[PDB]
């Protein structure tokens, strides 16, 4: 029941950009190693032929015409340390893979296997051809039921997960016949001095590659996104009995549930990673790295046997942060995954506002690519908007056992 | 005399011509959704080849082909590898034909039913039943319409169907003829890697005119031109200009059509063959004199002069030179020491429509009325080679000031035409 | 009167149109080294293809035909599997038609320069450059010719052609038209496996024929026809009419014609809405009295009497109905109640030479001369329907008494002919 | 150095024939299981393209007709029991096969290796589709030399080894610009009546075979063509010292050496048959089977042990022939290696009289296909006329040791 017929499109701006160079900023330049695949599921797909959902993409790319650019870089002939990348502004486009799936896709979903974010977004990168490679690709596979998944793969240079997130729902308010909000572009980035040399330990220092934006890990990864219910969830708030804490507990109390698991099969994982999607944080600008980036240890006992409340009070207290520090580095930096396990705050992200016409998504679930082998956990909002799904991105020795160790707490 | 002078107004009046007068035409703009930018191109172009030589000679092509980001591609070519299919290629022709026609009966009020000559040209593409059967399927045409379907006679096409269309109104009075001339880039897609045959890939672009003739005097307040001559010159005698513009199949069985690198000295060629032909029709005896009097002192006086043919400048006001790339208006501007002002409906045709092959003409004309410069009385030179290289060209004469709102392929762009198109476009 | 009959005199010889002369014709005769028998033509399909289900409708297909062992294939269908190259549908191409011209130049003493109008159709193969800017670089014609290349418009575009150089001669006086009717069968063959795309795999072969037309009345003693009327009628507006003879591609991906079931009842139905036009035209008023002596008593007494069609056999001496297949001769026949002599040169004609498919009224014009039937002052009716469902029909005079010697392609096999056909070939 | 690039084609003759039926002989239909594969090698073939070739192939069918027919079926009168074919003289065509060669013609004439002859002839036969196989394939091989190879596969029910090679010299004729004489088919062929209910022993009565008519061996075949020279001829006339003889002395003892030298391979070979291309046997017919097929016993010492000039001797004068016989039998018959070996006397055939433009053929060997497992020797004439050639058709297992056990007098 593998995924077939793959046909490749374009989607261009409907007008002309003209010579633009779109300038990066410091912090778009650290998460470029990174990749979001995000996955849309429908019930129905009928009634949304690949032009109806192709013609709005046209006036949707006229707003965010970095999407729809090519990653240039720019020559200094000074010393040739120094090349700074930028978006040129060329309308080259997103591409569009139609597939067909001749499977169910309610089956599928309730399959929890570890692949279906990788056989539904286009496995690509920002290449070995890195001036020719597309930022956005978008896949549209029709299922035998009459179910429709959109699965965008996104390139963390261009945007961030709500900057991405948002700039999928400003299509499907085109696409609805609704007026999208208005995209902000136009305070343009610059770059920054100040000399750090010394990264901070919520990253790691790979080396120093120039045309492969990539790090292979050489143990392959996958996305076993399960199910965090209603009735886990407020499990979860009878350990904090006789005092009172600042844990969300909806993020740090999930996060530290798989933090627990994945430190009892590996020996010692003592330091790990938050990269919050913080909305306090955001300015006005649609395409945007403003994440929260910073670093949690233990600082005493080993995390592997403790309770999680004490984990979850650890992570709300004790994180040190530095996401000014990885966007001031000059190297390639490697966040998601690459010195730490990191765990991910996209729960107050819309994913469900993907609402094509009148029909809001049936299950979202989003993956990545490009993660180093320590690991990431992607915390989601839910259908109904209550539970959560944590998408985790493990080397695959280890989903074997996390199945096996998170089962006895969630049931 | 004064009783016996019904002789000279029976033998004079009726060996005189019927007038062709041009009512009105429509261009089809086409959308947005399928234009095909320059990096669109050389990625699609990337992916498929295997060959990283075929990618930096279209690169080439590309950046100084005179081009811009406008250009049209039917969606086939969007795309990876494209899909040139038949069912496709119809689709295109119900299109580009069905949404000129569409454009050409709303705006001069047109009945199907009054259509008594039917002339469609489309070089490469042609169904079984042809495109005038198509259009006469569509808009349920009459049983006894002279319908005519000129196919594989290149871009001069569109002159010849004027012609034709002239030449037909003269036996049938009080007729209107439809005159269509597009092009169907779907089937046209060379699908190969040879270099000869990769240039129609980087200048041919979607595109289709709809034009309206009558030999009805009632039609001559309300139609914009009188058509004065058409010039018909084939240079397929030589054997040289017979294989310049030749559809082969290349060692791998792919068909397309291969350029040669001798065209702009055989365009030139075929351009002033046309020239002594149209020349004794249009200009002025004024300056006709060089051919009466100054071709005397030549084994006379000197054998060796200066280089001086007569200017078309005071024959012409308008000039709509075929768009087909940017060393052929390059080099058939020189011949005719045109100014930049005068090669600019053709510049501007080509950057914005890119070679549309038979309707470029038109497009051309529609910019020259979009800008509000076609006056009541101004004559408009119209000259369109192709394959085989029959050099077609055609002279009408504006009957009425078009006013500037047209509602032609124009109106959505014309406020930031004239382009500065560069040499090479940066990269 | 005796001084103003000048000015009748003048407003009747400059409105009377001029005539157009038939000099002669030359029709090619396709050599014994390309021809395909039955058993042939079966083994070679029998070998290509796998399914028996297939090759059993072929035979009966080929067998209820009404085609013989004479007729003859190109150079590429010989071959098993056959070869559709472009070169090889070329290269037939300049053998069709330039041994049709090279016959027609040496019969008439026609110079090339003297060739003014010059009309080319063939249906589905139309290369760039043209058929006539190849038949212009093979012959060497002038630069100012008026040339036509009018493709995709089926079996019916001959009369097309003669109606558009008709059309021509009118507005320029003193000139000679080429008219040349070919089909090229190396790209019509059909690769796959539908029914209705094999019919045309059993029907077309190989043939051409060049005309030379005329105005002029020095070529009024040597000429051999006065064309009288062409009368076209466009069935296109139907639906069913339309797709009749629809070139498609199956699920497979091989393009070919498609013919349909209907076609038939449909061909009946173009030609009685042809009659209803020529019948007025050619039919003498001693009995064309069936619209006002018999329609009067009508609608009042009883609608609808026995029928009683008008007799088109005292309008005219030969009929040259096209040779489609022989169903269509079947029908056509049962519709203008025609005797069995008069269906003879279109019965033979589908049988010596088959489906030619623009050019089979040539053939059963060539068989009507070359039997001694062509007598002076006989007028012919060439019926010919097409794609689209063109249903063009046009009516010859015979001016000179044809002599039996005819140098045609019949001489070598007219004392054989018109043989006995029976309706099943067994096997 | 193989053949490859097959192109088949057809070549009808020129003149309708008509509903015309050949009938066939009771000696056609004898050797209707065997078939002819004859090589004519040529040194230079320019100026002869397949188009050059394949013209004079319509004038040569026009007056050859039951060539380019097919074979067909007649119905019994009463209970069908027999059914007795014909040649139905629809033109179906003979078989043009365009092949090429990259290995030089040079090298593979004196190679002495078996399967040179099913290379260049198309190995088909009147087969699974009867009523729809040619009986005649003509391939066209070019090679990297230029040289032309001519092989003709021809079915052995149409016609003689006599009457093929003369039906393809007035093929030669009719392309060098001379005129061929008269082809002669007036008599029409007609059954007999005998009363013969036992078969001779000079054939093998097989099983019934009804729509392919090729008796299969099992083993692999192979087709050894090796030359005998002038000198080693010679020295085969020292054996008759004071003895008369009425051997012929190019056939018998050539046969006979063939003979004992397969004798000392197999067991007990006691008795051959001789298939004798007799001159005056031939009437005037040009596509008839005019053998002479009889066998010849030992009758006394064994065949292993003696030597050739006893053996041609006695295959001289003790033929014990068969020829009215071999055609009188009802069922099918196996001639060409069925019960006995097999001694043909292929050597007053105008095998090099194929002189295409002015050019004599270098080297002419004629294979056949259908022989049984018993053997077939092919006593054909060479070049210069004075020394001969054998094609021996024998199964692989004993090809290589014929190469040894005749190397001793071959020399
Ligand atoms: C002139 C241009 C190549 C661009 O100018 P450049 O400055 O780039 O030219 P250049 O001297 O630098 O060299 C360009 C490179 O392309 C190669 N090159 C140029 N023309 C070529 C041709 N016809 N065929 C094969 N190769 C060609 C050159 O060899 C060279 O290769 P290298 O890099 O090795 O040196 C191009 O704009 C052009 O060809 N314009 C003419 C367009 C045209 O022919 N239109 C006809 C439409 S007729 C029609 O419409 C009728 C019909 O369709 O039926
Ligand atoms: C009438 C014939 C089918 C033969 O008569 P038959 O006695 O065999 O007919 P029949 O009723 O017994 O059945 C014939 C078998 O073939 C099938 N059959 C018949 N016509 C078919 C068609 N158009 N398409 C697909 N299948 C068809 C039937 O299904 C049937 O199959 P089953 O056994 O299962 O029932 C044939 O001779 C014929 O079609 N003549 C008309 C020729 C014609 O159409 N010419 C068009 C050229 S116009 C042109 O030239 C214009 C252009 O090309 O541009």
């Amino acid at each position: 029941g593998a995924v077939h017929g793959h046909r490749l499109s374009t989607v261009v701006p409907s007008s002309v950009t003209g010579e633009v160079d779109y300038a990066l900023a410091d912090a778009d330049l650290a998460f470029k190693l990174h990749y979001l695949r995000g996955v849309y599921y429908y019930r129905s797909g009928d009634g949304l032929a690949t032009k109806v959902l192709k013609d709005p993409m046209f006036p949707w790319l006229d707003d965010h015409f970095p999407v729809a650019g090519r990653v240039r870089r720019a020559e200094a002939e000074g010393d040739g340390a120094p090349r700074r990348p930028y978006i040129k502004c060329n309308d080259c486009g997103v591409r569009i893979v139609e597939a067909r799936c001749d499977r169910d896709m309610a089956e599928w979903i309730r399959d929890a296997a570890p692949g279906r974010i990788r056989q539904l977004c286009y496995d690509k990168v920002l290449g070995p051809e890195l001036f020719f490679s597309p930022l956005l690709y978008v896949q549209i596979t029709n299922f035998k039921c009459g179910g429709l998944a959109l699965g965008f793969s996104w390139a963390h240079l261009i945007g961030d997960i709500p900057s991405a997130a948002t700039c999928f729902n400003k299509w499907a308010q085109i696409l609805s016949g609704k007026k999208p909000e208005a995209t902000v572009l136009t305070p343009p980035n610059q770059p920054l001095q100040g000399q750090s040399p010394a990264a901070p330990r919520s990253v790691k220092q790979v080396g120093p590659m120039e045309d492969l934006w990539l790090v292979p890990a050489g143990r392959d990864m996958a996305c076993y996104s399960f199910h965090v219910s209603d009735a886990v969830l407020k499990k979860l708030h009878q350990q904090q009995n006789g005092r009172q804490d600042a844990a969300a507990g909806t993020f740090e109390l999930v996060s530290a549930l798989v933090w627990q698991a994945v430190a009892k099969i590996r020996g010692d994982v003592d330091t790990v990673t938050v990269v919050r999607a913080d909305a306090a944080a955001r300015s006005g600008k649609s395409l945007a790295n403003e994440m929260k980036v910073g670093y949690v240890e233990s600082a005493g006992s080993s995390p592997a046997k403790t309770d999680v409340a004490e984990l979850a009070a650890l992570l709300a207290k004790n994180v040190v942060d530095e996401t000014a520090a990885v966007a001031a580095f000059q190297g390639d930096v490697l966040v998601y995954g690459g010195a730490n396990l990191t765990l991910v705050d996209m729960e107050q992200v819309d994913l469900y506002g993907l609402e094509i016409k009148g029909q809001r998504p049936v299950y979202v679930e989003y993956g990545m690519d490009g993660v180093g082998d320590e690991g990431a956990v992607l915390v989601q909002p839910d259908a109904d908007g209550r539970g959560r799904l944590v998408t985790v991105v493990l080397p695959g020795d280890e989903i074997d056992s996390l199945r096996a160790a998170l089962g006895s707490a969630l049931h | 005399s004064a009783f016996l002078v019904v002789f000279v107004g029976t033998v004079y009046v009726m060996s005189r011509p019927r007038p062709v007068y041009l009512v009105d035409y429509a261009c089809y703009k086409p959308p947005a959704s399928c234009r095909v930018p320059f990096a669109t191109f050389m990625e699609h172009t990337r992916l498929i080849s295997d060959d990283d030589k075929s990618v930096r000679f279209q690169t080439r092509i590309l950046e100084r082909s005179g081009l811009g980001e406008d250009t049209c591609l039917p969606p086939a070519n969007h795309y990876i590898p494209p899909n040139p299919s038949m069912e496709a290629s119809r689709a295109e022709a119900q299109l580009v034909i069905f949404s000129a026609i569409d454009d050409l009966v709303r705006r001069t009020g047109l009945k199907p039913k009054d259509i008594d000559i039917l002339v469609v040209n489309c070089s490469l593409f042609s169904p079984t039943p042809s495109l005038s059967a198509m259009i006469i399927n569509k808009y349920k045409l009459r049983s006894n319409i002279r319908s005519f379907n000129l196919s594989g006679m290149g871009a001069s096409a569109g002159l010849i169907s004027i012609d034709l269309a002239r030449d037909m109104l003269q036996v049938h009075p009080n007729s209107n003829a439809l005159v269509v001339s597009t092009e169907i880039i779907t089937p046209n897609f060379y699908q190969g890697s040879r270099r000869d045959m990769l240039l129609p890939n980087c200048l041919f672009r979607m595109g289709a005119a709809a034009i309206l003739l009558s030999n009805r005097r009632r039609e001559a307040r309300r139609a914009k031109y009188r058509l004065v001559h058409v010039v018909r010159t084939h240079k397929g005698a030589d054997d040289r200009a017979y294989r310049c513009v030749y559809e082969e199949e290349d060692e791998q069985g792919f068909s397309g059509i291969s350029l040669s690198k001798e065209l702009m000295a055989i365009a030139g060629d075929a351009l002033k063959s046309n020239i002594t032909t149209i020349g004794p029709l249009v200009l002025p005896m004024s300056e006709q004199l060089l051919f009466f009097f100054r071709l005397v002192g030549r084994k006379l006086v000197n054998k060796g002069w200066r280089p001086y043919i007569p200017d078309f400048k005071l024959a012409f006001e308008h000039f709509c030179i075929h768009a087909g790339g940017r060393a052929v208006i390059d080099e058939l501007q020189k011949n005719l020491q045109l100014s930049p002002r005068h090669v600019e409906a053709s510049r501007m045709t080509l950057h914005r429509f890119g070679n549309t092959s038979s309707s470029s003409l038109w497009y051309e004309l529609a910019y020259i009325e979009a800008k509000g410069r076609m006056r009541r009385g101004d004559r408009v030179w119209q000259i369109g080679f192709g394959s085989g290289f029959k050099c077609n060209s055609a002279v009408w004469k504006c009957l009425r000031s078009i006013k500037t709102p047209t509602n032609g392929p124009w109106d959505d762009c014309i406020h930031r035409y004239p382009v500065d198109v560069p040499e090479v476009v940066k990269l």
